[PDB]
RNA sequence: GCAAGACUAAAACUCAAAUGAAUUGACGGGGGCCCGCACAAGCGGUGGAGCAUGUGGUUUAAUUCGAUGCAACGCGAAGAACCUUACCUGGCCUUGACAUACUAGAAACUUUUCAGAGAUGGAUUGGUGCCUUCGGGAACCUAGAUACAGGUGCUGCAUGGCUGUCGUCAGCUCGUGUCGUGAGAUGUUGGGUUAAGUCCCGCAACGAGCGCAACCCUUUUCCUUACUUGCCAGCAUUUCGGAUGGGAACUUUAAGGAUACUGCCAGUGACAAACUGGAGGAAGGCGGGGACGACGUCAAGUCAUCAUGGCCCUUACGGCCAGGGCUACACACGUGCUACAAUGGUCGGUACAAAGGGUUGCUACACAGCGAUGUGAUGCUAAUCUCAAAAAGCCGAUCGUAGUCCGGAUUGGAGUCUGCAACUCGACUCCAUGAAGUCGGAAUCGCUAGUAAUCGCGGAUCAGAAUGCCGCGGUGAAUACGUUCCCG
């Protein structure tokens, strides 16, 4: 934290990634034009497997 | 002795982050180093707009910047050719395709940036800093928040000595995390060198928690 | 740092993205065990004769905002002292101050 | 402390024989956190006590630990009566270290089977404290 | 007047004060009360040896600069072979490596060489592009001109911002009403209590804000939702490996909740605040840890992160390059690592973690090598593959108190890897060598429980280069009578 000498003075900081899984199983025709279809959230990454 | 920032103390708390993207470990410092460049320029050209807020996003390959004025006319432009130049110049620095939105604020005297920033411009104009800081400070308790700080430091009036003063009217629970408290810090450059100018606006206790700001 | 400094980074970096491919297919020639005794030592001393700025190894990392040569954090691309500044700001998205 | 009282730490009795005192001494005997090495090196000695005299090792552990118990430290007053017997198993274990022989449990057993007759430097310890008690 | 001296008693000259009483602070080698690993009681260290690292000094062409009692000295530096680099030697450039403003010409770019230590300089190829109201424009480069750029040069005693410290100390204030000519006082004192100006009583006082506490994170018990890449109680098949059908029970993963509040009983204190003991409960009186640091002090630290007033340089105090130095060595000091052995060393067999990292990366397996490693090859953008062997531990054999089958410094000889390049000056491997060291004076340091002690594992910086720093788990103690003295 200090500029020039100060080593016991700092500052400890974190960040933290979440993950979640999701199964679609018997997927109808509407299924997949709806996930398409649906919108994406800013500070959501979203990846979709066939 | 010395006091943790009033915002980052409580960024995950009760306060929102002013960026929301997210992007893997190889990506992250090039999209946080234009987000600065981002910052930066439009600090610099809307520097008499009135402006306190951005915000910036990358939702999908794409940005969105919203800018909370107070001069929504002198930011869109006459006839909104200064809306559709940033967006060119927002693209052209990011990248990608920029989105840019307004945010009107309509209490400018419960933002903390606009009082600082009135008040450093006084002192570059050398009114006397104790009619500035209670001048300010009489307006924003009219204006209604139940408690403003408001502190100068530097060579105030010119002496060879430099000093702090500071003024407080209300509450302001600094130690209470989920107290609402905006925060900012100005500089004023006089033939004299630099003055610093620190304000605090308490505008009240939130409830509920992040679960209730909805992050 | 200095203008200089920074200028200096800058033909640097230049100098290695221009030289990247020939390095890369020198370095491979000399590693291809089908290759001739002759052709390793030739590529090798063609690589020996490649400028000297061509070489990675003499890149530092430097602050994206004020160019300091201590205190990094790659993944931020920032020193400590801006880092602090934007963090503490709450313009790096996800990060927050740390207890447990 | 300076204004609180702070209780005794009650320690676990031993799970084999069920014995705080035996448990005791093998907290004065481990060092650093090593509690089997101490463990092995009292029950060996235990052991041995039991076939060099065929009495019970707790019983005989008891009997010399009051015998090597002092009565009075050093200014003369009453010693409470758990510092007698952690100064008592101090010395036991001190005068044991010095006895040369090739394990520490062999040590410890025959300097308690000395001392059930009073022949030991923990028991000449303990009349130098009368002596310089005698003195005081 | 014997004497020592007494009595009467001026002026020149010089200053703008000298004094009395009372008020608020501050201080006292003044007095009371109180707290804190402050002492006392304990367990381990330093000061002694070898090595690592920082500082002073000395030396040097240079050994770049800053930090100096606690609160500088494994500090800026989360990582100096070139680079970094700011220093030295020598070689070069001058509107400049970089900006704006003006004037002209060119696509920009690209190939091959030559001289040179390199910076540079000279020849040598291809290409000559994009819009266009298309008379030119967009980048980009080259030439000229001057306003200027540039400066880790000076001032932290001109400043902003940021930080240390007293100190996680418990205090710091304001408005009406009373007393005093007044500055001021009262409230905020007095009696108990507390980790706390925490709470309760009396009291010319009656009322409020910032501080304390709580709101935030993590750990301990249970419930709901969620069932894969994670799990396997019951069934079935098994090459005996959750391996395969299968199951949603359990562990776990991670979001939301519930619970603890002197709630119940007993005794005390005032009869209050509280305090002591007991049941139930995973947990009992603040359950454990973290973050959060009031009014203020030190002309405390930083112009070398950055910004900024003023001062200074402009063929140089600016810019480019190669080599050297920051790694020196009669010495002194601080912070550490490894030992002096049997509660141990070596050899063989065999168990039990947590957290974190991985696509310019981590690598199963096979072959080669004594080994550091090399080659082929496989999976992994990861609860899926991998780093990875946990170590201390347990069982068996041997060594028998010896400078040793302890210790592992130093030196000789062979190598591997990163890198354009390991001479100055890298890490690691093998053979040989086998130093001091026998538990360390005066003095001095840390720690009150999953703590001290001891054992291993990971990460940031990073091509390579931790005994430092920041984290993770395993095993797991001793002692607290008390405030008489030491410090705050």
């Amino acid at each position: 934290t200090s500029p020039h000498v100060n080593k016991d003075a700092r500052d400890q900081y974190e960040i933290r990634t979440y993950k979640r899984l999701i199964d679609i199983v018997q997927p109808t025709d509407k299924t997949v034009d709806a996930l398409m279809k649906l919108d994406l959230a800013a500070g959501v990454d979203v990846q979709i497997a066939l | 002795g010395q006091k943790v920032h009033p915002i980052g103390i409580r960024l995950g708390v009760v306060k929102r982050h002013n960026a929301n993207w997210y992007a893997n470990p190889k990506q992250y410092a090039e999209y946080l180093l234009k987000d600065l460049q981002v910052r930066e320029f439009l600090t610099k050209k809307l520097k008499n707009a009135m402006v306190s807020n951005i915000l910036i996003e990358r939702p999908s390959g794409a940005a969105k910047v919203t800018i909370s004025t107070a001069r929504p006319g002198i930011v869109i432009g006459k006839k909104g050719e200064d809306i559709e130049k940033l967006q060119r110049e927002l693209t052209n620095i990011m990248g990608v395709p920029a989105q840019v939105s307004i945010n009107e604020i309509d209490r400018p005297d419960l933002d903390a940036r606009l009082v600082a920033e009135a008040i450093a411009s006084q002192l570059e104009k050398r009114v006397m800093f104790r009619r500035a800081m209670k001048r300010a400070v009489q307006n924003t308790m009219r204006a209604g928040a139940k408690g403003i700080k408001v502190e100068v430091s530097g060579r105030l009036g010119g002496a060879e000595i430099a000093r702090t003063e500071w003024y407080r009217e209300g509450r302001v629970p600094l130690h209470t995390l989920r107290a609402d408290i905006d925060y900012a810090t100005m500089r004023a450059e006089t033939t004299y060198g630099t003055i610093g100018v620190k304000v605090w606006i308490f505008r009240g206790e939130i409830l509920g928690g992040m679960k209730q700001v909805m992050n | 740092a200095k203008k200089g400094m920074i200028n200096r980074e800058l033909k640097r970096e230049k100098t290695v993205a221009k030289y990247a491919a020939k390095r890369a297919e020198l370095k491979a020639t000399i590693a291809n065990v089908n290759a001739s005794d002759e052709e390793r030592f030739e590529a090798m001393l063609k690589l020996q004769a490649l400028p000297r700025n061509a070489s990675p190894v003499r890149l530092r990392n430097r602050c994206g905002l004020t160019g300091r040569p201590h205190g990094y954090f790659r993944k931020f691309g920032l020193s400590r002292n801006k880092l602090r500044d934007t963090v503490m700001q709450g313009d790096v998205p996800g990060v927050v101050k740390a207890s447990w | 402390p300076r204004r609180r009282v702070v209780a005794a730490r009650e320690i676990l009795p031993d799970p084999k024989f069920s014995s705080q005192t035996i448990a005791k001494f093998m907290n004065h005997v481990m060092q650093d956190g090593k509690k089997s090495i101490a463990e092995s090196i009292v029950y060996g000695a235990l052991e041995r006590v039991q076939e060099k005299n065929k009495v019970d090792p707790v019983e005989f552990f008891e009997t010399t630990l009051e015998k090597v118990r002092p009565m009075v430290e050093v200014v003369p007053m009453e010693v409470r009566p758990s510092r007698r017997t952690a100064l008592a198993m101090r010395w036991l274990v001190d005068a044991a270290a010095k006895r040369s022989e090739k394990t520490m449990a062999l040590r410890l057993a025959g300097e308690l089977l000395d001392a059930a007759e009073g022949k030991g430097a923990a028991i000449k310890k303990r009349e130098d404290v009368h002596r310089m008690a005698e003195a005081n």
